[PDB]
């Protein structure tokens, strides 16, 4: 019908007061109502350079609003003096009739012709133009295009894959003054721990980003069902996350603090932390030459903390879908080498129960994080990974993708068990401290992902997880499934 | 990154300094072994790009592109095998097995050459130390 | 009667939810009703002033 | 199968994620809504059951709304069902020349329906504005066509029908509760909203002991007793969601696969109502045109005889809703007659739309033994006669409880229908399931 | 044939088009 | 650009600097054309030559010749010349299934001269070139294992090994070198 609007100021008061009261009190009721430990999160933030830490840097009140805006209607109200039906509106007069007569109407009539078809179509064409990975169109392009025309001659070393990386369309958005070769002479500067001197701001931005164009060209190179260049893949991902030049020697460079000039010209046969540790503790400070016990007490510290793994129990499961099953000990670099014999077998047995039948990772999904890498050239904090990948034995190509699992259990490694050091070679595990109740084993679970062969014989595979924040020890094993019917 | 336009400019350059003819036979055998080159290896490709599309982290552009490339090789194979008819008269029922030949022959023969420039990068990734002969001096 | 022993037979052989299932399908429906209910709601109100004005 | 060269929406090429459907599903339904406000242009018998039912308002440019794609939805189902079509899955360009054929039917019939209201229609016989008039219902229709054919392929949610229906029906809920609408008649004005004028009265009469009481019943307007009684059936209706029976089912042609079949309690809830609803409607109109045309006669006022309007003593009375309980404690065998004729007749329709729309259990038995999936401790020979055992008394028990519940919600008298409330509660849960089986924000 | 993006602005088009329609008609007979 | 020699019959790239692409097509080119014109016969046919093949069995066996002589350090300089003969002047056309199976035989006589001799770096880019052009058999895992090991990888070592039991487990020498890479490798950490 025709209706007649407020113009005495009678029931639009108390539509603002519902309207306002209806959103405030869920608020008022909602406000009313309402594990693994890790030591370089302390450690890291001193000896990380002070421009980083200047780049990291750089780069409620609606309730009482509302309660306090209710009051003053509430009190206007209250000061106000106040057979055929009349239908009427709560909107005021001069709202429809008073001088905004043009104000409201082209207020709409833009809010209908601007605002909503042009942020349409930008969320469109921002959404659209990135892969599912989280990687711009162009740049996936650019990788499937570089490993589809790559000849088997030419060995995949880290100039190569820095080559591919400065080829990337997301460092173009960033910069569009700068050009390719700008890019691979700024990547080459933060690996060998070299001053970029004037484009600091850019070189730390385009290493930040790095790291998922690496994960990008990981995963497509495992879907080209080629290895040597997921490998080369990882290994310029452990270079870039720890800022050192890929060598055999490189385990005990990416220490925080040794010196080349003195370790490389001094000694040659000291390779990795094992042969490091066999060392006394003087003799690893006269090695490494720093001279400083305060400055080798937090060496040693992190030295004695990045985790190596060891296999224990590996074999196949035969559910609908087969997952392969690992059962790990991750140690430290210091622990002596503890025989699998004297594991009770109570915690590498499953329990079989319908829920952890119905799905088995379950129980790996409990498992606690990892801790905060060590990184003082990185610019943010990244957490350690671990990036598991299986290979067939017959020919030596991938045949799935990378299953990245995130979830370990680091206890092994903290300071309460200092006793058991290898350095005192007397037969340790006989200690009155030896628990084997406290030694904890981590879990992982692949899933295979292909369907069983149907030949009867022997088949075999091989697995390997590497590590990609440390320079440690990792897995390289072959196991055969051995299909019987 | 192709060898198609280096026959047209050798046809061009011949229409004018006369070269001899056998080059130009020569060029066209290059060309085709390129041809089936590229056919073998989108023939061979086809499924794995199929995977990774429909898993969905490829985009859609670039299937469309490829898809296209698979009918341009072949239009481009029936054009150089018609130029070859051209070439010499009844010359098309071997320059195919020819082709197929030399193809495999030249990649093998590439794959040997480069074990040269090879042999000094693993010496420089790992800090070796030969003297003459080859021996190892530590 | 024997209709309305067979609806308490299968009754009792149906799944009745938890409370930890409840509270969440009751949210996820009071949610996504209320999120259209106020939408149109507030479309029916704003275009009565205006079809007011222009007409 | 002929030749056929007609706009349509492409369908993506792989899986869109759950937020890229979020998003198109809501703002398609703001386009729809917007589309339903705006008067037309051409302006200087109404059907409040078919404009309800089908999501119309006159007055606007969505006078037509959804019902020419629905009823030749409509016909070509029934002509695939009485196997005439005779549609094969054998082959693709069949289903296309079908599917295009929907549409190129669709938009005569529009065209045709057109015609027809603007030559009978109230706005008047006085040619320009004509084909104007013509040509925006032409557009409007083409639109609200494209935006089903859109969230049909993939890009939303789910269909277009039940969800404008679900709009119609949550914006219907919520302007009859937070209206601002006012009316003065003699007592002075008064909000046409049950708890705009609660908090009114609350605020400005200062009368408490008064005010409640006149505030909470209102006989005359809708109150807060009914929102009340609304939200309790709302709870009611939502709890009795989760109800179904799950057997343990096994495969056999590939080892390993053990799983859980689940039978649930509401099965086709949606159709028989709407259905019975469409039929009580038709009635109605019947029996007015009748009485109204005819003066008296022996089968006019057999089937029914309109009073204070309302029919009274026929058989239209019968068939009419009640309205409280002192008609109910008035007349108790026209209760029992109306409540045993409700009943029965959600319980046949479940029954003819279960053995139409092909999931019977001999059906769901062939469907078994074509993916080979059997009982988990159950043999093979047996599964038809277990399905028999539980299929049948399960729809039976549900067209029931929709029986049931929609009878005390209209004897309750709440705010709209329970029709209406169940429909929009069971079409927001399939795609609550749907979300939670697939996996999304 | 026809993407998501072209709908949308064909709907607000034809809005668009009704409402200054409704507009212009009725500042003509308020000016003149 | 190109420039196009008159009486030698070789294009050359007479510009500056030039791609790989080009320079390695160039050569192809170069070569087909140097056989075309050696070969008379307007059909050639996908035939081997014969007086080649005697030439390169007669050169194999004076290499050959100087290990029933002891003669350790000209057999291998002779079975190089007869390789790069046999690689160099054999016209590309020529069949497949008989170019490669002779290169494979003579390359794995000169792979154990060469590792008897006392190379090493040579012997194992060998064995990796014979590896992956397609022939996968246990005689050439255990000289590539040999090999690692002497110049001193350990980790890829281990990992040949173990492809190498992938294939034919039941071997004697495989399981030994196994042992002794892990032995290694313990002392390597250790």
């Amino acid at each position: 019908t025709n209706y007649e609007y407020d113009e005495a100021s009678e029931t639009w008061p108390s539509f603002i007061l519902t309207g306002l009261l209806m959103v405030v009190g869920p608020m008022t009721l909602l406000q009313i109502y309402q594990f693994n430990e890790e030591v370089f999160k302390n450690l890291n933030e001193e000896y990380t350079s002070d421009e980083i830490k200047q780049f990291r840097r750089k780069f409620n009140i609606i309730i009482i609003v509302g309660w306090i805006l209710v009051a003053i209607l509430l009190q206007r109200i209250n000061s106000n003096d106040a057979q055929s039906t009349s239908h009427g509106i709560a909107l005021p007069r001069f709202l429809v009739d008073g001088s905004a007569s043009p104000l409201l109407v082209v207020c709409y009539v833009a809010l209908l012709g601007l605002i909503l078809p042009y942020f349409v179509s930008r969320w469109w064409a921002r959404t659209q133009s990135y892969t599912k990975k989280g990687i711009h169109n162009v740049t996936a392009s650019n990788f499937v295009s570089n490993l589809v025309n790559y000849k088997p001659s030419e060995i995949v070393t880290t100039d190569l894959i820095l080559h591919w990386l400065s080829f990337a369309h997301e460092f173009k958005q960033f910069f569009p003054d700068l050009q390719p070769t700008d890019f691979e002479k700024l990547l080459q500067d933060h690996i060998n721990r070299r001053d970029s001197g004037k484009l600091n701001n850019a070189k730390f931005r385009i290493v930040a980003k790095c790291h998922s164009l690496l994960h990008g060209l990981l995963d497509i190179a495992c879907g080209f069902r080629n290895l040597d260049i997921a490998l080369g893949a990882i290994n310029t991902f452990k270079c870039i996350v720890q800022a050192v030049p890929l060598t055999p020697n490189c385990q005990i460079l990416q220490l925080p603090n040794v010196d080349k000039e003195h370790f490389i010209t001094k000694t040659g046969d000291i390779h990795t932390l094992g042969k490091l540790f066999t060392l006394e503790d003087a003799k690893i400070g006269e090695v490494l030459g720093i001279k400083d016990q305060a400055k080798l007490n937090e060496t040693l510290r992190v030295a004695s903390h990045i985790p190596n793994l060891k296999i224990i129990k590996a074999d196949f499961l035969v559910p609908g879908r087969p997952y392969i099953s690992l059962k790990v000990l991750v140690r430290s670099a210091k622990q002596p080498l503890i025989p699998t014999s004297l594991i009770p077998e109570e915690n590498l047995t499953e329990p079989q129960d319908s829920e952890s039948q119905r799905d088995p990772f379950a129980m790996m999904s409990k498992q606690p994080l990892v801790p905060y890498s060590f990184a003082p050239f990185f610019p943010t904090k990244r957490r350690g990974s671990w990036c598991c990948l299986v290979s067939s034995q017959k020919d030596g190509k991938i045949l799935q993708t990378p299953i990245i699992i995130e979830k370990l259990s680091y206890k092994n490694l903290n300071d309460d068990k200092d006793f058991f050091d290898k350095r005192i070679k007397m037969d340790l595990t006989k200690h009155e401290k030896f628990d084997i109740n406290d030694w904890e084993i981590g879990t992982i679970k692949i899933p295979l992902g292909q369907p069983a062969p149907e030949t009867v014989g022997d088949f075999f595979f091989r697995v390997i997880v590497k590590s990609t924040d440390y320079f440690t020890t990792d897995l390289d094993i072959t196991m055969n499934m051995k299909v019987r019917d | 990154n192709d060898a198609h336009d280096l026959y047209f400019q050798i046809k061009e350059m011949s229409e004018n300094e006369k070269i001899h003819e056998k080059v130009l036979k020569a060029a066209l055998l290059n060309r085709g072994a390129e041809s089936v080159r590229r056919s073998l290896k989108l023939k061979e490709l086809a499924p794995q790009i199929n995977l990774l599309y429909k898993n969905g982290s490829i985009g859609e552009d670039y299937w469309k592109r490829f898809e296209t490339e698979v009918k341009l090789i072949e239009l481009e194979f029936k054009d150089t095998l018609q130029e070859a008819e051209r070439l010499q008269p009844g010359w098309v029922q071997l320059f195919v097995m020819v082709c197929k030949e030399i193809c495999f022959n030249q990649a093998l023969s590439r794959r040997y050459q480069s074990i040269l420039k090879r042999k000094e990068v693993c010496i420089k990734e790992w800090e070796l130390k030969i003297n003459n002969d080859g021996r190892l001096v530590n | 009667v024997e209709f309305v022993r067979e609806g308490t037979q299968f009754l009792a052989k149906c799944k009745k939810p938890d409370l930890k299932e409840y509270t969440k399908i009751v949210k996820a429906v009071g949610i996504g009703f209320i999120a259209v209910g106020i939408i149109g709601y507030a479309i029916k109100l704003i275009h009565i002033p205006i079809r007011y004005v222009i007409v | 199968p002929f030749e056929s060269f007609l706009p349509e929406v492409i369908a993506p090429e792989r899986k869109v994620p759950y937020n890229q459907k979020l998003i198109w599903t809501g703002v398609s339904l703001l386009i729809f809504l917007i589309l339903g406000q705006i008067p037309l242009y051409g302006i200087v018998d109404p059907l409040y059951w078919l404009r309800a039912m089908l999501a119309s308002n006159r007055g606007t440019l969505l006078e037509l709304g959804v019902s020419p794609i629905i009823t030749s939805s409509m016909i070509f189902q029934f002509l695939q069902g009485t196997q005439l079509l005779q549609i094969r899955p054998e082959s693709k360009q069949d289903r296309e020349l079908f599917q295009i054929a929907q549409k190129v039917c669709a938009i005569i019939l529009i065209l045709g329906q057109a015609l027809v209201v603007v030559m009978t229609g109230n706005y008047g016989a006085p040619l320009p504005i004509c084909l104007l008039l013509i040509f925006q219902l032409m557009f409007a229709s083409l639109i609200v066509m494209l935006l089903d054919e859109l969230l049909s392929k993939g890009y939303g949610l789910g269909s277009g029908i039940s969800l404008f229906t679900a709009t119609n029906i949550a914006e219907q809920i919520f302007w009859r509760a937070f209206a601002p609408t006012t009316v003065n008649s003699g007592r002075g004005k008064e909000f046409e909203g049950a708890v705009i004028a609660f908090f009114h009265l609350l605020a400005v009469r200062k009368d408490k002991k008064r005010a409640l009481v006149e505030a909470f019943y209102r006989t005359n307007l809708p109150n807060m007793f009914q929102v009340l009684m609304t939200v309790a059936i709302f709870l009611f209706v939502l709890y009795l969601q989760g109800f179904r029976y799950e057997l343990p089912i096994r495969s056999t042609k590939v080892r390993g696969q053990i799983g859980i079949y689940p039978i649930k309690l509401f099965y086709t809830s949606n159709t028989p109502i709407m259905l019975q609803s469409a039929l009580t409607s038709n009635i109605f109109l019947i029996s007015q045109i009748l009485f109204q045309k005819y003066p008296t006669n022996p089968l006019i006022r057999l089937i029914g005889v309109w009073g204070i309007q309302m029919a009274l003593s026929g058989l239209a009375y019968y068939i009419q809703p009640l309205m409280s309980l002192s008609e109910a404690l008035l007349d108790p065998i026209k209760t029992i007659v109306y409540i045993t004729f409700v009943l029965g007749s959600c319980a046949v329709f479940s029954k003819t739309w279960i053995e139409i729309s092909g999931t019977s259990p001999r059906d769901i038995a062939k469907q078994f033994k074509d993916q080979g999936m059997v009982i988990n401790g159950k043999r093979e020979t047996s599964i038809y006669r277990e399905l028999k055992k539980i299929i049948p008394t399960a729809a039976a028990f549900g067209g029931a409880t929709i029986g049931a519940l929609s009878v005390g919600s209209d004897l309750l008298g709440t705010l709209g229908s329970g029709a209406s409330i169940l429909m929009a509660t069971t079409t927001i849960y399939g795609y609550y399931e749907a979300a939670a089986k697939e996996g999304g924000f | 044939r026809v993407d998501p993006l072209v709908v949308l602005f064909l709907a607000v088009g034809f809005i668009f088009s009704v409402v200054a329609l409704h507009v212009i008609s009725k500042v003509a007979g308020k000016l003149f | 650009t190109l420039e196009y020699n008159a009486n030698s019959k070789l294009i050359t790239a007479s510009d500056a600097v030039v791609a790989l692409s080009t320079e390695t097509n160039i050569d192809q080119i170069n070569v087909l054309t140097t056989s075309l014109i050696g070969e008379t016969n307007p059909n050639f046919t996908p035939q081997p030559n014969e007086a080649l093949s005697k030439m390169i069995k007669g050169l194999f066996e004076s290499g050959m010749k100087n290990l029933q002589q002891k003669k350790l350090n000209e057999a291998l300089k002779n079975v190089s010349l007869a390789i790069e003969m046999a690689q160099r002047k054999r016209a590309p056309w020529e069949a497949f299934a008989i170019q490669l199976p002779e290169l494979h035989f003579m390359l794995r006589s000169k792979i154990d001269l060469c590792l008897i001799l006392g190379k090493h770096l040579e012997a194992l880019q060998d064995l990796d070139f014979l590896l992956g052009t397609g022939l996968i058999q246990p005689d050439v895992f255990v000289r590539k294992a040999d090999c690692l090991l002497k110049l001193r990888q350990w980790e890829e070592a281990r990992a040949t090994c173990e492809r190498g039991l992938a294939l034919a487990p039941e071997d004697m020498k495989l399981r030994a070198l196994l042992i002794e890479t892990a032995r290694n490798l313990a002392e390597y950490n250790g």
